[PDB]
RNA sequence: CGUAAAGCGCGCGUAGGCGGUUUUUUAAGUCUGAUGUGAAAGCCCACGGCUCAACCGUGGAGGGUCAUUGGAAACUGGAAAA
């Protein structure tokens, strides 16, 4: 159940933009009851919230995410940092925050395809954990379709730890990243916290 | 200030009960009773006759408690004489410590005097004008004279510990300069500027309510 | 009839501390007298002055505090007592109070603080936290 | 009282209410009341009580209260100098610093103080009674008898860089 | 362990447990160093391959109240003197 949801009635009780899809309504909160008061938050709800906060962002699920949560359990230098940027050097994210998209999603279905090539490779797979010393393509035979040259026009934006040839579709990966060059900025004490208890 | 001589006047305390804080302060007992030595007591003077003025240097401002007997005659003179605002007498709930209603007392006191001047008294009935006059007796004698203390204290002279301790510890919520006379048997370390010497005796009380009132006075003709 | 001396230095230490009067008093020994000077290293202590009659002691001290009077440690105790000795290697050794405070121990070579005997890499028989 | 400043940054927040009664005969006179810490989440936090017939009532005043008892609570690298263990009243309490980008981990009212004091990484576990006041008289007990490098090597006559944590 | 469960009614004393001070010694305890051993797999760390992961391998560290052996003497211990 990776994603087959609606996706916006959620970022419209978070309160951010995305996913999805797009961007009235969202002043409000679901459902019958939704529009009028509700219940106070619990320090629960915060740390919770900011969980699903994180993980609709990549559609993932939670067995998956623990088990990212603590392979960052391992190495040195601060916890929630390296669970965000290993969480964010993903290939669905090295795809759409180097601009091939305008959503996370349109990524996930362009990668189960196989259409991308880690390293000129067939993958089906957007779990795969991107890397420097590397390149990302597009497999030439299809870098010419409806979806893909649409989104490769719009110069959307680009983070100075990719690189990005909008002539050849090719993305490479540079540095290591912080939330600090990536958008979409959070609380990282919050959600570690709830793997507590 | 202070001399010798002037000391050889001080004598003996209480003898009931005694802290064993302040036997630092005993030269030796004798006669039956104890009494503080004398060649600290000058120095101790020194430092606090020279505090309370430091603090008038600054436009200062000071109590006096005579809330004790054979001391009052000389509190609100000294304290008069010296143009600061005092007390000789009942210490209700909160003077230093229960701000919000001292503005509501003086202001009473400044609201119901002034209608004596367009008509008060036997112009309204037997039954009001029998009980204002009385509030303002009353209201003047056991608050003192003071309706002065615009901006509250930042430093307080007293009559005596053990008996206003309650006082001196609504001081010590607001850790402000307490400075007084000591008399062997009251909490020593109650305040960080002792006077060990005798607070009975009517010459001891008025040298040092004179001495100390000169202090004051001298700091605040002392350009303020 | 005594168990054991580090409870008459230490009580009647932390006992001087409560009420803070400077001086003090105490039957002397070998051992006492070694921390006592560790004790005039770290700075807890002013000052000390032995004293010699029939036959041992006094060992006396004088106290140091601060000058708005607080007590220069919070607290105090031995650890390797009567009946459950105790031991710890040049490695193990604890860094009490991640750094402030220190851990008398016993060695090879003397008694002295802790720091040494990690450096050293020699352990020893500890004798008391203090901070 | 002792110095209530209004002047630092200020964020109130509640840890209890109780219903609470005075029986006289008849009825059964009751007042809510409500516990109060208030910090700048800088470098200074303060409970703060008080009880009324009403809420608003009972959590303002107990914030007119809060201010006017404090403590600096020596912080050193968004994190507490050492662990101790706090005491009072059977409320026992036990801190620990710890290795950074942890959050701290501590039970609700505990976790309302110290998260109200700015401070970002520390462990603990509360002690001995589960009651929300004395616990927090505990966590401020143990602030009040704490120490930084600095508030200590001035007294010895030695000095940091040859000593510290 | 005053009152909340919890100090035998109190004593004599065995076995055992604990032991004042100084000096000298001893080296069992202790500390340290080394030699051997503590199977492999596994756990944990680093790496590489199965498209990634799981998984597999590699190599590391790790682990004994362990035996053998050379050193230290403040403390516990044994022997001797005061």
């Amino acid at each position: 159940a990776r994603f087959r949801g609606s996706n916006w009635k959620k970022s419209r009780r978070l309160g951010i933009s995305l996913s999805g899809t797009g961007k009235e309504k969202r002043p409000y909160a679901p459902g019958q009851h939704g529009p009028n008061q509700r219940k106070k938050l619990s320090e629960y709800g915060l740390q919770l919230r900011e969980k699903q906060k994180l993980r609709y962002l990549y559609g993932m699920t939670e067995r998956q995410f623990r088990n990212t949560f603590d392979i960052a359990g391992k190495k040195f230098g601060v916890h929630g940092e390296n669970f965000m940027i290993l969480l964010a050097s993903r290939l669905d994210a090295v795809v759409y925050s180097l601009g091939l998209a305008r959503t996370r999603r349109q990524a996930r279905q362009l990668v189960n395809h196989g259409h991308i090539l880690v390293d000129g490779k067939r993958v089906d797979i957007p779990s795969y954990s991107v890397k420097p010393g590397q390149t990302i393509s597009v497999r030439e035979k299809s870098q010419k379709l409806n979806i893909i040259v649409e989104s490769v026009e719009i110069n959307n934006f680009v983070p100075e730890y990719l690189n990005f040839d909008a002539d050849s579709l090719t993305g490479t990966f540079v540095r290591l990243p912080e939330r600090s060059e990536l958008p979409a900025e959070i609380n990282e004490q919050l959600i570690v916290e709830y793997y507590s208890r | 200030m202070k001399q010798l001589l002037e000391a050889g006047v001080h004598f003996g305390h209480q003898t009931r009960r005694w802290n064993p804080k302040m036997k630092k302060y005993i030269f030796t007992e004798r006669n039956g009773i104890y009494i503080i030595d004398l060649q600290k007591t000058v120095k101790k003077v020194d430092e606090a006759y020279n505090f309370l003025k430091q603090v008038s240097e600054d436009g200062g401002q000071v109590l006096f408690v005579g809330t004790k007997k054979q001391a009052q005659e000389s509190v609100k003179s000294e304290a008069e004489r010296a143009g600061q605002f005092y007390i000789n007498q009942r210490w209700l709930g909160g003077l230093l410590t229960n701000y919000k209603t001292i503005s509501k007392r003086i202001k009473r006191i400044s609201e119901i005097e002034k209608m004596e001047e367009d008509g008060l008294f036997e112009v309204l009935p037997k039954k009001e004008v029998v009980e204002l006059k009385k509030e303002y007796d009353r209201l003047i004698k056991f608050l003192g004279g003071i309706r002065d203390m615009k901006s509250m204290p930042q430093a307080l002279f007293v009559v005596d510990p053990r008996k206003e301790r309650n006082a001196i510890a609504e001081a010590r919520k607001l850790n402000i300069p307490i400075v007084g006379i000591v008399d062997t048997n009251c909490d020593p370390d109650e305040i960080d500027y002792v006077i060990p010497a005798n607070d009975d005796a009517i010459r001891a009380v008025k040298l040092l309510t004179a001495k100390m009132a000169d202090a004051i006075l001298e700091g605040q003709q002392g350009v303020s | 009839t005594m168990t054991d001396p580090i409870a008459d230095m230490l009580t009647r230490v932390r006992n001087a501390n409560m009420v803070r009067h400077e001086k003090l008093e105490l039957p002397a020994s070998n051992i006492k007298k070694e921390i006592a000077e560790i004790l005039k290293s770290e700075g807890f202590i002013k000052n000390v002055e032995y004293v010699e009659d029939d036959k041992q002691g006094v060992l006396r001290l004088f106290l140091k505090y601060g000058q708005n009077d607080e007590r220069v440690i919070t607290g105090l105790k031995r650890i390797s007592k009567p009946g459950l000795r105790v031991y710890a290697k040049a490695s193990e050794m604890p860094k009490v109070l991640n750094g402030l405070g220190i851990a008398l121990v016993s060695t090879s070579e003397g008694v002295i603080t802790d720091k040494e005997a990690r450096k050293r890499n020699v352990g020893g028989e500890i004798i008391a936290y203090v901070w | 009282a002792r110095r209530e400043e209004e002047t630092k940054e200020f964020e109130e927040r509640v840890v209890t209410i109780n219903r609470v009664a005075k029986v006289v005969k008849g009825g059964r006179r009751f007042r809510f009341t409500a516990l109060v810490v208030v910090g700048d989440k800088n470098g200074r936090v303060g409970f703060g009580t008080g009880k009324a017939q009403e809420v608003p009532e009972a959590i303002k005043k107990a914030v007119e209260a809060a201010k006017k008892d404090l403590v600096v609570v020596p912080r050193v690298e968004g994190t507490t100098p050492h662990t101790i263990t706090g005491r009072y009243g059977s409320g026992s309490v036990f801190m620990k610093p710890a290795a950074p980008g942890t959050g701290v981990i501590a039970g609700g009212p505990v976790r309302a103080v110290l998260e109200l004091a700015g401070i970002t990484d520390i462990l603990s576990k509360s002690l001995g009674s589960n009651t929300p006041i004395n616990m927090v008289r505990a966590t401020i007990d143990g602030l009040q008898n704490l120490k930084n490098a600095e508030d200590v090597a001035k007294l010895r006559g030695k000095t940091v860089e040859e000593l510290y944590n």
